[PDB]
RNA sequence: AGGCGGCCGCCCCCUCGCCCGUCACGCACCGCACGUUCGUGGGGAACCUGGCGCUAAACCAUUCGUAGACGACCUGCUUC
RNA sequence: AAAUGGAUGGCGCUGGAGCGUCGGGCCCAUACCCGGCCGUCGCCGGCCUACGCCGCGACGAGUAGGAGGGCCGCUGCGGUGAGCCUUGAAGCCUAGGGCGCGGGCCCGGGUGGAGCCGCCGCAGGUGCAGAUCUUGGUGGUAGUAGCAAAUAUUCAAACG
């Protein structure tokens, strides 16, 4: 059904390729933590290309024409727009199925986030090559919401710690229960047939 | 004679017609669309308000270059105009339909206007006198008007 | 906007602001809201709203209006204003606002003399005017057919 | 081309979306910033040009 | 269950569109009958993809399934009793079809003679009282 | 009780770059992601389940609003493990990005 | 961009709420598909019943000028 | 280093989705092979409309142009159907059924009220999408421009 994807440590084009392929099949995919999506190359080059993209505008009326979003979620949504056939009611329905968010929403705090191995910085890039941060680029050009998103991100990280301590306590309790006795009769079946 | 959209029964229905009457076809079409779907006393009070310029007729289809008015907001529309002569002729044919319902013997206080129809009659031509000695037509646009009324139950 | 908490005794000028036709209106605004003020069980559901207001908000704006009875005007409608309190912490800002509900704020209380304070308003209506009066462009000479 | 007398441009592009404002009371687009060092005060009042 | 003719296979027509004329949609002075365009720049004559198709020899139906009604007979029109009784020998493959200008008084006699001779008529219950 | 059909997503038609061929359809079937994995599904029969407001149904007890265009698997397609299929009637092209059942009959278990 | 989860004290009750063994039946519809699902699916018009309640507001008209080509905007209308 | 903002097609891409060398798979064109159907040509069969009936094989694109066929069509003429009918002909309409590849045709349903068609031959003022085509009618424009040269009208009553 829903595919909640991490954005921490992913690449823009690779993640956009996998999302734009999997959204045409019907799986409702949502890319969360979009401010952490890395872009290869130099950061001066990335902001120079984005400055050229801002320079591209209609001269007779800039409103009727090129729109230039500054938020990184809308940057990734434009990246998936430029790959889906959005002028037809296949890519238009796919962009209606696609949802993108900066930070993490409260349902996606609770729901588990997936990590795509094919789009990772470590898998795809040589570790001695330069990179950038899409949230850093967005804060440098236009998107003035880094200080609020980072504060709410630290808040949900504190929430995640105070949940993970309870989860690890319950895991220690259930492994004490597994350490206890009189469960091995089924384990004679299970260890033979793939414990 | 025949009428388009014959009613459910001729017992509880009256009918009226005007033929070859000097009006504007577009104004009579728009005031007929403003009339249609209304009780007969409300339509009579509405046409009196049109002749007194207290409640307008919205122009929806034939709406080219027509100035706005504040009174069109009852109709959910922006443009409007107050056809005096069209309101007078259609009120006269509503009085004729009222008299025909009285002749047929209906409950005359509970009639609604189920069907109305307006179409272009044969027009009469005069001539203008434009520049360079040229003659251009100056043509009318009369209309045939039909209406089928129905009791409300 | 987290939630808006109004006062108890709301003036007739504010009611004329909330309504369009004061003659046709039956003057029925805030009857149930004043009932929520009057009821004892409604106070606990109202003081809890300030407890959440102390916790989650940072920008608190106080709504104020004008007394039209002290004016020689004819409008008799009180214009509402959100005024952002730029004071200290949210707790004492909320305590200040709840202490000074339904009270008057003079200009000598907040402002002062020789304080450089900007003015925001709406310009005059000059109507649908032309180009040389709007953009102050240069006029064409006398010999110009079709417009100067 | 080569206009031969370069003139400064009439008007301003920053005031270009000219419209009868839907509000008639001039609203505040941006209030000044806050800090807990300053005491509690207000920022904006109403007035009438007498 | 009327007369049940002989072995008639799955009748195919290889396309069933009765091809439209080019730009008959745009102008209502143009009848929908086909007419071969002989223009020097026309996309239909040049046979571009996405355009209309021209009727040629390839759309010919099979000779076994040629002039075949979906009931399984081949039609033959009839005016009177002699042209009905000429179908006495081949009534199991060739059906009758009464002409439009035949009145009801003779039409009932023709359909009664067809019911006696076991000849299929395409319009048995038409123009009756 | 329980699902007996494998899940497949209708991906598109057999096409080049410009023109299409609507007689053969493409199915991205779940689980299969390899040429060696799209071997067991050779010979399966597919079914596209859709809805309509009239009543043309199976004899399964009661009439409903369910209509199915039938068909079956023809062959494999690509190295990614896609499945070609020729249905008895061609696809309505509304089924793009939707689901077609693959039921586990006549294959060679 | 929140609505389900956790604790305490009782309630109409249940010790077959689950795995291992014995027993007998329920449509066994006699070769066939769309069957079993989060569905007490989304919203729209009405039908009869229980309790708790609700008793208005826009637009036109008129006036006003801080506004106006026409629309549009800001306004007044109580019997003190 | 060049003038509107813009082009490996764009999105993007750096352990490649760049570069050069290559391996195995994979995708399709009206190309190839097999098969079903139509037509042409060639060779041929039979003493079954001989101008008909089969059999085999290879081939089909095309402006200007040239031929063959048309049981495509319109008007009229002579033979011809013991033709059609006021119990409804020509004409016109049709979300009806069908045929032929196509020219077109047949039937059903609705108005109409007096002429019409099929085969074989014969003769044409014989087929329209154009020609700033001719005649006639009708839309968008459009309830738009325009009812502005020469100082000015106002109140009451009357026939109506
Ligand atoms: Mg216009
Ligand atoms: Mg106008
Ligand atoms: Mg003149
Ligand atoms: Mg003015
Ligand atoms: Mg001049
Ligand atoms: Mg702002
Ligand atoms: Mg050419
Ligand atoms: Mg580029
Ligand atoms: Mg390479
Ligand atoms: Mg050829
Ligand atoms: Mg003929
Ligand atoms: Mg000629
Ligand atoms: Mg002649
Ligand atoms: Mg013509
Ligand atoms: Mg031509
Ligand atoms: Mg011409
Ligand atoms: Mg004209
Ligand atoms: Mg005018
Ligand atoms: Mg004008
Ligand atoms: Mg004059
Ligand atoms: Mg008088
Ligand atoms: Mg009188």
């Amino acid at each position: 059904q829903v595919l909640v994807l991490d954005g921490r440590g992913h690449l823009l084009g690779r993640l956009a390729a996998i999302v734009a392929k999997q959204v045409l099949l019907g799986r409702k995919v949502v890319v969360v933590r979009c401010e952490g999506i890395n872009i290869s190359g130099n950061f001066y080059r990335n902001k120079l290309k984005y400055l050229a993209f801002l320079r591209k505008r209609m001269n007779t009326n800039p409103s009727r024409g090129p729109y230039h979003f500054r938020a990184p979620s809308r940057i990734f949504w434009r990246t998936v727009r430029g790959m889906l056939p959005h002028k037809t009611k296949r890519g238009q329905a796919a962009l209606d199925r696609l949802k993108v968010f900066d930070g993490i929403p409260p349902p996606y705090d609770k729901k588990k986030r997936m990590v795509v191995p094919a789009a990772l910085k470590v898998v795809r890039l040589k570790p001695t090559r330069k990179f950038a941060y899409l949230g850093r680029l967005a804060h440098e050009v236009g998107w003035k919401y880094q200080a609020v998103t980072a504060t709410l991100e630290e808040k949900r990280k504190e929430k995640a710690k105070i949940h993970y301590r309870k989860k690890k306590q319950l895991m220690r309790l259930r492994k004490q229960a597994e350490k206890n006795v009189e469960k091995k009769i089924d384990k004679y079946t299970e260890v033979l047939k793939t414990h | 004679v025949r009428y388009s959209l014959d009613p459910e029964n001729p017992t509880k229905s009256c009918k009226s017609r005007g033929s070859n009457l000097r009006v504007h076809f577009k104004n009579t079409r728009e005031t007929a669309q403003a009339i249609k779907g209304m009780h007969i006393r409300k339509a009579t009070k509405y046409l009196k308000d049109v002749t007194l310029q207290k409640q307008c007729v919205p122009f929806r289809r034939y709406n080219g270059g027509v100035g706005r008015c504040a009174q069109a907001k009852q109709w959910g529309w922006t443009q409007g105009r107050w056809p005096k002569k069209s309101a007078e002729f259609l009120l006269h044919m509503l009085k004729n339909a009222e008299s025909n319902a009285e002749l047929k013997g209906l409950d005359v206080d509970s009639l609604v206007i189920e069907h109305i129809q307006v179409n272009k009659a044969p027009k009469m031509r005069r001539r203008t006198y434009r520049a360079h000695g040229r003659i251009n037509p100056y043509m009318s646009s009369p209309c045939h008007i039909e209406m089928i009324l129905t009791e409300k139950e | 906007t987290f939630k808006t908490v109004f006062a108890e005794h709301i003036s007739d000028e504010c009611k004329r602001r909330f309504y369009k036709n004061w003659h046709k209106s039956k003057k029925k605004a805030f009857t149930k809201y004043c009932k929520k003020w009057q009821d004892e069980d409604g106070k606990k559901q109202l003081e809890k709203d300030f407890s959440s207001m102390k916790k989650y908000c940072q920008v608190i704006r106080v709504i104020a209006h004008t007394q039209m009875r002290l004016l020689p005007l004819r409008q008799k409608k009180a214009h509402l204003m959100e005024i952002q309190v730029n004071g200290g912490t949210v707790a004492e800002k909320l305590d200040w606002a709840r202490e000074r509900l339904e009270q008057q704020v003079p200009v000598n209380q907040v402002f002062g003399q020789d304080e450089m304070i900007d003015v925001i308003g709406v310009t005059k209506g000059k109507g649908y005017k032309g180009v040389t009066s709007r953009w102050h462009t240069k006029k064409l000479p006398r010999k110009t057919h079709r417009g100067l | 081309s080569h206009r031969k007398f370069s003139a400064p441009r009439h008007g301003s592009l920053g005031f270009l979306p000219r419209k009868r404002s839907s509000r008639h009371r001039g609203k505040v687009k941006s209030f000044p910033k806050d800090d807990p060092s300053k005491p509690v005060h207000l920022t904006a009042f109403l007035g009438y040009k007498a | 269950a009327a007369l049940r003719p002989l072995v008639k296979p799955k009748i195919v027509k290889k396309r069933t569109k009765k091809f439209i004329r080019h730009q008959s949609d745009r102008y209502v002075k143009i009848k929908r009958n086909w007419r071969k365009p002989r223009g020097i720049d026309n996309r239909v004559r040049r046979r571009f993809k996405g355009q209309i198709l021209m009727p040629n020899i390839g759309y010919g139906s099979n000779k076994k399934t040629k002039h075949m009604l979906p009931s399984g007979f081949r039609k033959f029109l009839v005016h009177n009793v002699k042209e009905l009784e000429v179908l006495l020998m081949c009534n199991k493959s060739y059906c009758a079809e009464i002409a439009h200008n035949v009145s009801s008084k003779n039409r009932k006699a023709i359909v009664e003679r067809a019911a006696q001779l076991a000849i299929r008529v395409t319009n048995p219950n038409a123009r009756l009282r | 009780s329980g699902r007996l059909w494998s899940k497949a997503i209708f991906a598109g038609y057999k096409r080049g770059l410009r023109n299409q061929r609507e007689h053969t359809a493409l199915l991205k079937i779940e689980g299969v992601y390899a040429r060696d994995e799209t071997e067991f599904y050779l010979g399966k029969r597919c079914a596209y389940v859709y809805k309509a407001k009239n009543n043309t149904v199976t004899p399964g007890g009661k009439p409903n609003k369910t209509r199915v265009i039938w068909g079956k698997v023809t062959r494999a397609h690509g190295n990614s493990g896609m499945v070609r299929a020729k249905f008895r009637s061609n696809l309505p092209a509304k089924a793009i990005g939707h689901r077609i059942r693959v039921m586990l009959y006549p294959s060679r278990i």
